[PDB]
């Protein structure tokens, strides 16, 4: 459960790597019995390194975004509860986008957070596409978890990208009418997994220049779920859907 | 002062060289007797790139004229500039090889080429800092393709640091005046890859195409095609002789163009090219003439540059330019046909300007493209040569001399590896 | 620092690891 | 005392110095003959006959550039034993300026410095002038400034390099000859300025209202900045901004010596009357991303330590008052770990007019030198653009055949990326 | 202090300011060269050279209108950095003013305001000038008034909009681009005056005894109103009618900021001697329905709160005496819930004469700004006129193809009908 702040993903060291198999003695049911079939196995399944699809110029925006998700769905999303990278919020962009240059080369099991990063990195060749990050504050029984998506905008219509543990928080096709009902698909996704919502974090639109040094603004607006009106969720977030066009 | 001895091999190279020095003797204001009658002293301060001095105010061009065919010496000896050249430099044999390559390289050329290197070493001794050797010849012929490559492999043995230029007029499939043109062409290129470090594969089809379409002359009577390749021959070395805002030597071009040591085959191009009396007065304007300079019609090699992405491009301007308007236009060209350039060479269009135009214009700009669509120039010849080599026709005129039969199968593989090497980057990234 | 050996033997080690961890995170809630 | 010599390398080095020393002759009344018809001694070691030899050495390996200066105007001003000149251009090549040809003419240049560094009682520092666009400007300067810091350890050395633009480009091998330069200019240099050449076209088109500026319209705007940086050494005011003072008033670490220059005002003669050019307007114009002298947006990054250098009819009352607007109630965020602000470099002498007719006269100026962390996006191009070329091993054989080992590019990129990681390191304080 | 800039937009907006700034130079002695041969600083930020620069931002997306100003007379008065100019005219298309082309040139107009709003110690407010007749006057202003309300929240912003006339018309999409702009000016604006274009012909026909008036005989009368509204900020008297302690004498509710202007006297030169132009007839002329600036009859509706803004040689004795006849002994019925009456804006400065020869000089003048509910009859002739066109869905495909959602007309008509219900809501007190 507590993800680490380690460095040197490929190749791995001899300190962070040895605690991957001690942590599974608590949450995974076997713990040490799987070490004879994972660490104690010379033979292993050879999953290759898939490449990012270099799109031809006769491929428009929504055909590319499925081909973007056709990369990240085959990226083997991680469940081990330990981060493999050096991803931070307060991080410069070229220190982060060049870390995404070490995502196609490394291609380790990744979590939901850097999928938002790689969703930005695999979308810089679409200047008509405007993106923005949205993080959720999900309420379990007394606890607060985070789920961050990447909301997109092409031809006026909305949509969102991202990865999670289940299918209902993944890629949304870019055909939604407004922005408020787009979050409602995530809100209906939280009703199935027995999740309550607390806050919706709106951020500034990420600038379309991959070689630049600025921090990514994730907290341009905060929408408290249980402590604000439902009409304000369809009006202030609708004006914020136009306010992202107001900066531009 | 960087120096370049200039070797007019062959006969067509001698035909374009008699119009090459006619450009330069006008460009420095040198009379046909050899004196100086120029007005501005900025053209006199550096003439030693292309000239010498006699014991007066009388200059003599650093030129070596080589042709097995005689009599065409007597054209330029009795032409408009017969009293300009050094008469000791006129080297010519007796017979004249009749469109043969083995004759002219093995048998006939070896009995003459030692007289040349006693002159090219005589001219290398009066030069302070030698830059390179230009030589202008016709590929596919007898002399300029068989004596020329013998002359290069003897020069590059003695000077492995000096640069080399080769303005080889390649053969064309539509305008061919020789039945053994696809034999002398494919034998020359194997001895042209390994020795020269930048050629200029001009063609004689696109020169005929320019004088009908672009220049719109009635009759291209060979005083134009031998002149139009002379303007883009002075245009490469117009920064060595004139103070520019941003100037480029021949070493600067060959360090900016070839990404690998085998890819030196450049299709040159010159602009502006008006009509004879219409566009030079009425229609054409002369800022941003790169739209003319990048067109498929205004090339020298008869190849379609849209059929293959450029590797590197050098545009040597000449006029009194304005370096924003040079470079802002140069970005707009690179962003327009952005699929027509190699990905892994970003910002490849080399600029270079000067301060003195040709006499009779205001601005002018050559263009030296190192395209990959030059593989279409070699896919025609290696189609025609492989057709005749099946029947093995016209082979006793080469195997009759001291040339083996396996030399052709070796020379075709050395060409087809080059077309395999040039196709290696058209599709990869 | 030799590569293609440590970065593929321990790369497929996690690939054999998360196959049960993917199944574990979807079996704790099926009620 | 307080002498300061300026060396010039490359085609960019002389063409700036042809118009840089054009400006100093107007800033001291010195004729083109060197014969003044007070204190010019920071730039002119005069002779007893009445002449004034400028303390500069022009270096180029190709003779076609200096012979313009050696024969046109200002041909009697310079000293003919100091215009060092090679024969081969070696151009667009780092190794041919650092190993092959530049190795030959170093012993004539470095000897000529010691024939000028032995006339200085107080030597403030060296002022190199080159471009990163290949040839001698990066090949020979990497050999020169490595050779100077051996013989002159405790001496400052400025660097007015012309960093290559992202889009506007001249050399094809332009990214290769800049990754090989920063391994030199990280160690041996000090406060290496890096102006760009595309960013002046975005200044000389809107701020200065002329169309299609030549290289004589950017090498005068680069001349005024080296004037007003060294305007403290030769005039009066409330300055105390000599080159050893503002050096460690600027750099926070030995690796963050890459500020950007910015001049203001640059308004043309037509709109010189339609705007009152007072000190609140002059500083507020000096912080625009459309007014910097490099292709970077400083709003994206954060300033570490600026250094304003005013000159002319200002007073420190409203200079310090107009600063507090820009200091506090703006969104140009400074870094957290230094709240002291920035140097103020008030000088008395107003800037002059070069008579070529480019920008009209004013009463105030500023050459702000911000050590922002927005230079990490200037190297973000060339860390990628060179790596895009080196992946296919293009153009390497023109360096590995000249003396350069093939592993040098794998060393230079490895160093220059760790610098960019180090530049983005000091941008954050709180967790 | 008390500076007040004025932005202009449209074919109407520059053509008014071409003749409005013609008037202010006469009201301060300013030459056409901007060089006065006291206190003008509410309209002129002067320079130290003796010049004067007007504080106005002439914008238009089409170049053919400002180039009349930029080439003829008054070409040296303005500043060339502020005459913002696009390339496409954005031909009568609100979506081409609010989404397509106006989005490109917003960041230059908004940048020029902060280069003028930072020279203002006391900023009274903004004075926009546009027409509701399509194009940039309605499309680009809706992208501008929405823009200024973010950066300048607590700041007044007047609006001298031209309303589309009922019968006289120029555009075909005049009713389309006026329902779309009132969704902007209902919220972001403040005291949006809406003069008409037909009603000034019926002043230039009978009150002014000229025939065939051009747009120069009609923009002089719209320049005199903006003169005597801002005659409190730059002259003396018994005023206290600055634009924030006057606009809270206007609005009873935040949605009723739509007064009408009315100027008096407008008597021609040949009729100037045959009438003693004194304050009894001068005040009674303002309430004639044949003397309003909008084609509407205020005898139909009821006034809420006027604002009589005098100027010239008056005294407050008979001002308060001539008011009481109009207040009580008349049938111009006020609304019941405000019995205090209206403001009084006595100023000392008499109005001047533009030398084009339109109206001779007088000694008194009014600009009464009545917040009557007779503007509801100026919208029922637009609510019906728009819905007659939208019922057949004509011309909608020139907006939905330009980046505008088709449901916005069903929102703008829904909004502006609820405003008309709200404007008629406060018309009755007792049952
Ligand atoms: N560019 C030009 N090429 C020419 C011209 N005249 C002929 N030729 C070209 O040159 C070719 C023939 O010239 P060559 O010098 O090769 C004939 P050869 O080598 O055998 O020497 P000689 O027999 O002494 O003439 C011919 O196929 C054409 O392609 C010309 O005027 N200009
Ligand atoms: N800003 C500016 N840059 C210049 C100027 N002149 C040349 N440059 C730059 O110089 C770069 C090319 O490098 P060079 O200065 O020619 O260095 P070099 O190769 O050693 O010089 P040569 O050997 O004589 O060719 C180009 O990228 C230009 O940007 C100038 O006048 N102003
Ligand atoms: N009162 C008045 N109205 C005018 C005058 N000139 C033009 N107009 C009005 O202004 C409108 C012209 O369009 P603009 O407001 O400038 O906006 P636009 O559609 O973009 O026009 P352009 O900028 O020229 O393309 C017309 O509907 C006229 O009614 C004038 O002099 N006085």
């Amino acid at each position: 459960v507590p993800f680490f702040v380690n460095r040197g993903g490929l190749p791995v060291d001899e300190a962070t790597w040895e605690r991957m198999w001690k942590h599974v003695a608590k949450i995974h049911p076997d713990g040490e019995k799987v070490a004879q079939r994972i660490r104690g196995a010379t033979d292993l399944p050879k999953i290759p390194i898939p490449s990012v699809p270099t799109f031809q110029p006769s491929t428009p925006v929504p055909e590319r975004l499925e081909a973007v998700q056709r990369y990240i769905r085959e990226l083997q999303y991680n469940h081990t509860g330990t981060q493999f990278f050096e991803i931070k919020k307060s991080r410069p962009l070229t220190g982060l986008m060049d870390l995404a240059k070490e995502m196609t080369k490394e291609a380790l099991p990744i979590k939901c957070l850097e999928a938002v990063i790689l969703g930005i990195y695999l979308t810089n060749s679409m200047p008509t596409l405007e993106r923005f990050p949205i993080s959720f504050k999900t309420y379990f029984s007394g606890n607060y978890f985070r789920h961050i998506v990447l909301g997109v905008n092409f031809a006026g219509r909305y949509g969102a990208l991202g990865m999670s543990r289940r299918e209902d928080l993944m890629y949304k096709p870019p055909a939604f009418r407004t922005l408020s009902e787009l979050v409602l698909d995530f809100e209906a996704a939280y009703g199935r997994c027995w999740h309550v919502l607390k806050k919706v974090k709106l951020g500034q639109s990420v600038s379309h220049d991959p070689h630049s040094v600025e921090q990514i603004e994730w907290k341009h607006s905060v929408l408290d779920v249980e402590r604000l009106g439902r009409d304000d969720f369809r009006k202030e977030l609708e004006r914020h859907a136009r306010d992202m066009r107001l900066k531009i | 002062m960087r120096e370049i001895v200039h070797i007019q091999a062959g006969q067509c190279g001698n035909q374009i060289g008699a119009k090459f020095w006619e450009v330069i003797s006008d460009e420095h204001g040198i009379d046909p007797s050899g004196n100086y009658v120029g007005d501005s002293d900025l053209q006199l301060e550096r003439i030693s790139v292309y000239y010498n001095e006699a014991s007066s105010h009388k200059y003599v061009p650093r030129a070596i004229l080589v042709d097995l065919e005689p009599g065409t010496m007597d054209s330029v000896r009795s032409g408009a500039f017969g009293h300009l050249f050094r008469p000791d430099n006129f080297i010519f044999g007796q017979s004249g090889a009749g469109n043969n390559w083995a004759k002219g390289h093995y048998t006939e050329g070896a009995e003459l080429v030692d007289s040349v290197l006693d002159v090219v070493r005589k001219e290398c001794e009066n030069c302070d800092c030698l830059q390179g050797f230009q030589l202008t010849h016709s590929l596919g012929g007898g002399t300029g393709s068989g004596m020329g490559t013998l002359l290069i492999s003897k020069v590059r043995e003695e000077y492995p640091d000096r640069i080399m230029n080769t303005f080889s007029v390649v053969p064309s499939p539509k305008v061919s005046d020789t039945v053994v043109e696809p034999y002398n062409a494919t034998l020359s290129i194997h001895q042209l890859v390994e020795n020269t470090d930048e050629t200029y594969c001009i063609d004689n089809e696109a020169l005929y195409d320019i004088c009908f379409r672009t220049l719109k002359l009635a009759t291209p009577t060979y005083g134009d095609l031998n002149h139009l390749v002379s303007a883009t021959m002075s245009g490469v070395t117009t920064s060595l002789r004139f103070p520019g805002q941003l100037n480029a030597d021949l070493r600067k071009l060959a360090v900016n163009m070839v990404p690998f040591p085998r890819l030196h085959f450049f299709m040159p191009g010159f602009a502006p090219l008006t009509a004879r009396g219409s566009q030079q007065y009425r229609a054409l304007t002369v800022p941003e003439l790169t739209q003319q300079m990048f067109d498929a019609k205004n090339m020298m090699a008869a190849c379609d540059p849209r059929h293959g992405r450029y590797l590197t491009v050098a545009t040597v301007f000449r006029g009194r330019m304005s370096m924003k308007e040079v470079d802002e236009q140069m970005l707009a060209i690179q962003s327009k046909n952005s699929s027509y350039f190699v990905e892994w060479i970003p910002n490849n269009v080399k600029v270079a300007v000067c301060d003195i135009p040709p006499r009779g214009l205001k601005m002018s700009s050559t263009f030296i493209g190192n395209s990959t669509a030059i593989q279409e120039l070699f896919k025609r010849i290696s189609e025609q040569f492989t057709a005749m080599f099946r029947r093995k026709a016209f082979l006793h005129w080469y195997t009759g001399e001291g040339m083996d039969e396996m030399e052709f199968t070796e020379a075709e593989s050395n060409m087809n590896d080059l077309v395999s090497e040039y196709q290696q980057y058209q599709d990869a990234t | 620092s030799a590569q293609q050996e440590l970065k593929q033997r321990q790369r497929a080690e996690i690939y054999a690891l998360n196959r049960v961890m993917t199944e574990l995170e979807q079996q704790q809630f099926d009620e | 005392m307080r002498e300061c010599i300026s060396i010039h390398v490359g085609q960019a080095g002389v063409q700036i110095g042809n118009a840089c020393w054009e400006l100093y002759c107007l800033e001291h009344g010195i004729q083109p003959d060197g014969q003044m018809p007070d204190s010019f001694n920071t730039f002119f070691s005069e002779t007893g006959a009445g002449k004034h030899v400028p303390r500069a050495v022009f270096v180029d390996l190709e003779p076609t550039v200096i012979d313009e200066v050696r024969t046109g105007t200002y041909r009697q001003l310079f000293h003919p034993e100091q215009l060092i000149t090679g024969k081969e251009d070696a151009a667009n090549n780092y190794a041919r300026g650092h190993y092959t040809i530049g190795k030959e003419i170093i012993d004539l240049v470095l000897d000529r410095i010691r024939k000028l560094a032995d006339q200085c009682t107080g030597l403030q520092g060296f002022l190199v002038f080159h471009s990163f666009g290949g040839g001698t400007g990066s090949g020979f300067t990497s050999l020169l400034m490595e050779r100077l810091s051996v013989d002159y350890g405790k001496k400052s050395k400025l660097e007015f390099s012309i960093y290559p633009a992202p889009q506007v480009s001249t050399a094809v091998v332009e990214p290769y000859n800049s990754i090989l330069t920063t391994h030199t200019t990280l160690e041996h240099s000090d406060c290496a300025f890096m102006v760009d050449n595309e960013a002046i076209y975005d200044i000389c088109r809107r701020n200065l209202d002329i169309e299609r500026p030549t290289y004589t319209n950017l090498n005068r705007l680069i001349g005024q900045i080296v004037s007003s940086i060294t305007a403290s050494l030769r005039f009066d005011g409330a300055l105390n901004v000599d080159l050893t003072e503002f050096q460690t008033n600027l750099v926070p670490y030995p690796r963050i010596h890459f500020p950007l220059a910015t001049y203001a005002p640059v308004i043309s003669a037509e709109k010189a009357y339609h705007e009152q050019l007072s000190v609140a307007e002059i500083t507020n114009a000096c912080f625009e991303p459309a007014n910097q002298m490099v292709k970077c947006d400083p709003r994206h990054g954060k300033y570490m330590a600026c250094c304003l250098l005013y000159r002319g009819d200002v007073v420190p009352k409203d200079v310090n008052a107009a600063i507090a607007t820009i200091k506090t109630k703006r969104t140009i965020q400074f870094v957290d770990w230094c709240p002291t602000g920035f140097k103020v470099g008030i000088n008395y002498q107003p800037p002059t007019v070069v008579p070529g007719g480019d920008l009209a006269k004013v009463q105030r100026a500023v050459c702000m030198l911000s050590n922002t962390t927005a230079i990490a996006e200037a190297w973000a191009r060339l860390d990628h653009k060179f790596d895009l070329m080196y992946a296919k091993r293009a153009f390497v054989h023109w360096y590995v055949g000249e003396g350069m080992e093939e592993g040098e590019f794998s060393e230079a990129r490895e160093d220059m990326a760790a610098l960019e990681k180090d530049y983005e390191e000091v941008g954050v304080d709180s967790v």
